[PDB]
C-alpha cells in the first residue's frame, strides 16, 4: 500500500516546475514556457 | 440619517470554549469513502472566544479586527447580528463593503460610504421592522451593487431561549469575499452550544476593498435606539492543519485539528482515528 | 492504448462574440489606484480585439493566455501607469504599482495592453496630475481599488497633511515628454482573469465509448456513462481515492457522470518456437 501511495504522490510534486501537471504546462503556459517545465517533470518522475 | 443611541455599554466578556467550530466546504470537489488532509483559513478546535451578551444598553460593535477572515457564531432568539460593514478606515475616507440584510433582501454595495459612528438597524422594536439603513447616508466612486433574492425573517425581540444559530464566515482572496452559511436549530440558555456543524458555499463577491477592519451592524431596539438579547462571538481563522473525514453522501461528517495537543497530532500522521498502542514517528522539533 | 472516438464539449448556454468597448475603445483612462472597472460577462471572447484596434501598440498576454477562458468575470480594468510601472502590473510581484495601486489575480491570468501617448497625456513639465500610491498603511490583496482621497498618515499615528513632516500617499510619476520611454504615460487596458468561456460550443454526450471531452473546468480523455455519486448542489465534480477526478456534474444538464479512463495495457506474445512453427497468438 505505501510503494504504490508513495508512487502515486510523488505524481503530484512540482519537481521545479510550475505545476505537476503536465496538459496544463501543454495547454496554459507558451511553447517555450513548455519544453522547459516538460523536461523537468519527466527527469522527476522518470527517477521516481 | 447618522443617529446616535442612549447608552452604548460593553458586553460581559464571558469564556467560552468552541468545541467544533468553523468548518465548511472548501472546494467544489466531490470525494467520498476518503479521509483528507489539508490546511486552509479555518477556526481551531477548543479555542477561547468570549461572549459579547448584547442586552437592551450594551450594543458591541467598536473596530474589530479582520486581518485575513473572522469566524463568526450567534445563538439568536431576536435575530440581531444581521450586519456586516467591511473595509479598512471605517470612516468616509476609504472603500468599504456594507453587507446587510434588510428583512427582504441581502443588500451588498462597495463604495466609499458616509459611515455613521454608529452601525445598527434602526429598527422599531415592539413589530420587528426597519426604517433606515442608517449605516451609511450615501455613496461615492462605488465598484458593486447588488440585492438579492426576497423572502422575510422576523427580526422582533422575543423571549425565552435561543431559537436560531447562524454560522458565518468571511475571507478575502482574489477580490473575492467569500461569505459561506451555516444553520441549526438551537434551544439555547448560555454562551453557545456545543456540537459539530459544518458551513457551505454561498456567495463569491468580487468587492475589491482593503479587506483589514470590519464592524459587525447589530440589529437597533427601541419603540434614541436600544437592543435586546443576541448572544454572537468573534472567531479568527488561522492556517491550521485539518483532517476532513467524508462519509459515503460526501458530507463532512467529523474533522481533527492536528495542532490541538500530541494526540491530535498523531491522527494527522496515522491519518484516522483509529490508532494502535504503541509509538509514531512525528515530525521533527 | 484504445484511440479514442467522439468529441463531447457541454457547456451552459451559448451566447456569440460579443463586442467590447471597454476592451480597445476607451480614450481617457484614469488614475491606477482608483482604477475603472469594466466587466465581460456571458459571452464567448477571444479577445482578438485587443490586436484588433488603433488605439494599442503592445499585444503581450501575461501572448498564449489569451485563450484562458473558461471561468467567471473578466475585469476590462482601465488606467494609465509609466513606463517604470509597466513591469509591475502582475499576479503578486509587489511593487508600487501591485502592492498598493492594482493587484493581479492569479487563478488565471489576462493580457496587459499598453499603448505609447507621448504626444497625448504628457508633457514637458510632467503630467503629475496622474498619480500613484507609493507608501501605505497596508497592502493591497489581489483584485482591489483603492478611492482613499486623503492626506495620509505615514506610520498610523494622526500625522495628516498639512501637519509638518506628514506624507502625502501619491507621489508624481514624471510623464515627461522630454524624457525617453521609462517616464512616459501608457493606456494600460488589464483584462483581469477572476461567466465567458473561449472554446465553448455544445455537442453530443458520446456515452460509453472511448472519447474526448472538454467541460466547464474539466478536461480530458476517457470513457462516460451517468453516475449515482450523491452530489451536493455547489459540489461541481468528483474526484476517486486518487486524486484524478472522475466524476463530473453536467455544465449542460447537470446530470451526474462517471469519467473511467480509456482502456489500454500490455501485450505478450505466445510462439512455439520458430523450429516448431511461424504462428503466435497474442494475449
Ligand atoms: C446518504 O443519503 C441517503 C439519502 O439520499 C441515505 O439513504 C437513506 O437512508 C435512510 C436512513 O438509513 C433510509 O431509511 C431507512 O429505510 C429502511 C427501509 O424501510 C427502514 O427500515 C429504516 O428504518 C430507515 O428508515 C433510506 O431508505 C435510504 N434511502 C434509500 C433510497 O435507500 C443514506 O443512508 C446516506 N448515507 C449514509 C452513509 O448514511
Ligand atoms: C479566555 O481568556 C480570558 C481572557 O479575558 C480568560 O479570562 C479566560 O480564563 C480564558 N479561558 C480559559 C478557559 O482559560
Ligand atoms: C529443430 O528441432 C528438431 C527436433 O528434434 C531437431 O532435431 C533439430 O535439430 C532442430 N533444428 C535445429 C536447426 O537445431
Amino acid at each position: 500500500a505505501q510503494a504504490l501511495n508513495t508512487l502515486v504522490k510523488q505524481l503530484s510534486s512540482n519537481f521545479g516546475a510550475i505545476s505537476s501537471v503536465l496538459n496544463d504546462i501543454l495547454s496554459r503556459l507558451d511553447p517555450p514556457e513548455a519544453e522547459v517545465q516538460i523536461d523537468r517533470l519527466i527527469t522527476g518522475r522518470l527517477q521516481s | 440619517r447618522c443617529t446616535t443611541f442612549d447608552d452604548v455599554q460593553a458586553p460581559n466578556y464571558t469564556q467560552h470554549t468552541s468545541s467544533m467550530r468553523g468548518v465548511y466546504y472548501p472546494d467544489e470537489i466531490f470525494r467520498s469513502d476518503t479521509l483528507y488532509l489539508t490546511q486552509d483559513l479555518f477556526l481551531p478546535f477548543y479555542s477561547n472566544v468570549t461572549g459579547f451578551h448584547t442586552i437592551n444598553h450594551t450594543f458591541g460593535n467598536p473596530v474589530i479586527p479582520f486581518k485575513d477572515g473572522i469566524y463568526f457564531a450567534a445563538t439568536e432568539k431576536s435575530n440581531v447580528v444581521r450586519g456586516w460593514v467591511f473595509g479598512s478606515t471605517m470612516n468616509n475616507k476609504s472603500q468599504s463593503v456594507i453587507i446587510i440584510n434588510n428583512s427582504t433582501n441581502v443588500v451588498i454595495r462597495a463604495c466609499n460610504f458616509e459611515l455613521c459612528d454608529n452601525p445598527f438597524f434602526a429598527v422599531s422594536k415592539p413589530m420587528g421592522t426597519q426604517t433606515h439603513t442608517m449605516i451609511f447616508d450615501n455613496a461615492f466612486n462605488c465598484t458593486f451593487e447588488y440585492i438579492s433574492d426576497a423572502f422575510s425573517l422576523d427580526v422582533s425581540e422575543k423571549s425565552g431561549n435561543f431559537k436560531h444559530l447562524r454560522e458565518f464566515v468571511f475571507k478575502n482572496k482574489d477580490g473575492f469575499l467569500y461569505v459561506y452559511k451555516g444553520y441549526q436549530p438551537i434551544d439555547v440558555v448560555r454562551d453557545l452550544p456545543s456540537g459539530f456543524n459544518t458551513l457551505k458555499p454561498i456567495f463569491k463577491l468580487p468587492l475589491g476593498i482593503n479587506i483589514t477592519n470590519f464592524r459587525a451592524i447589530l440589529t437597533a431596539f427601541s419603540p434614541i435606539w436600544g437592543t435586546s438579547a443576541a448572544a454572537y462571538f468573534v472567531g479568527y481563522l488561522k492556517p491550521t492543519t485539518f483532517m476532513l473525514k467524508y462519509d459515503e453522501n460526501g458530507t463532512i461528517t467529523d474533522a481533527v485539528d492536528c495542532s490541538q495537543n500530541p494526540l491530535a497530532e498523531l491522527k494527522c500522521s496515522v491519518k484516522s482515528f483509529e490508532i494502535d498502542k504503541g509509538i509514531y514517528q512525528t515530525s521533527n522539533f | 492504448r484504445v484511440v479514442p472516438s467522439g468529441d463531447v464539449v457541454r457547456f451552459p448556454n451559448i451566447t456569440n462574440l460579443c463586442p467590447f468597448g471597454e476592451v480597445f475603445n476607451a480614450t481617457k483612462f484614469p488614475s491606477v489606484y482608483a482604477w475603472e472597472r469594466k466587466k465581460i460577462s456571458n459571452c464567448v471572447a477571444d479577445y482578438s480585439v485587443l490586436y484588433n484596434s488603433t488605439f494599442f501598440s503592445t499585444f503581450k498576454c501575461y501572448a498564449t493566455k489569451l485563450n484562458d477562458l473558461c471561468f467567471s468575470n473578466v475585469y476590462a480594468d482601465s488606467f494609465v501607469v509609466k513606463g517604470d510601472d509597466v513591469r509591475q502590473i502582475a499576479p503578486g510581484q509587489t511593487g508600487v504599482i501591485a502592492d498598493y495601486n492594482y493587484k493581479l489575480p492569479d487563478d488565471f491570468m489576462g493580457c496587459v495592453l499598453a499603448w505609447n501617448t507621448r504626444n497625448i497625456d504628457a508633457t514637458s513639465t510632467g503630467n503629475y496630475n496622474y498619480k500613484y500610491r507609493y507608501l501605505r498603511h497596508g497592502k493591497l490583496r489581489p483584485f482591489e481599488r483603492d478611492i482613499s482621497n486623503v492626506p495620509f498618515s505615514p506610520d498610523g499615528k494622526p500625522c495628516t497633511p498639512p501637519a509638518l513632516n506628514c506624507y502625502w500617499p501619491l507621489n508624481d510619476y514624471g510623464f515627461y515628454t522630454t524624457t525617453g520611454i521609462g517616464y512616459q504615460p501608457y493606456r494600460v487596458v488589464v483584462l483581469s482573469f477572476e461567466t465567458v468561456c473561449g472554446p465553448k460550443l455544445s455537442t453530443d454526450l458520446i456515452k460509453n465509448q472511448c472519447v474526448n471531452f472538454n467541460f466547464n473546468g474539466l478536461t480530458g480523455t476517457g470513457v462516460l456513462t451517468p453516475s449515482s455519486k450523491r452530489f451536493q448542489p455547489f459540489q461541481q465534480f468528483g474526484r476517486d481515492v486518487s486524486d484524478f477526478t472522475d466524476s463530473v456534474r453536467d455544465p449542460k444538464t447537470s446530470e451526474i457522470l462517471d469519467i473511467s479512463p480509456c482502456a489500454f495495457g500490455g501485450v505478450s506474445v505466445i510462439t512455439p518456437g520458430t523450429n516448431a512453427s511461424s504462428e503466435v497468438a497474442v494475449l
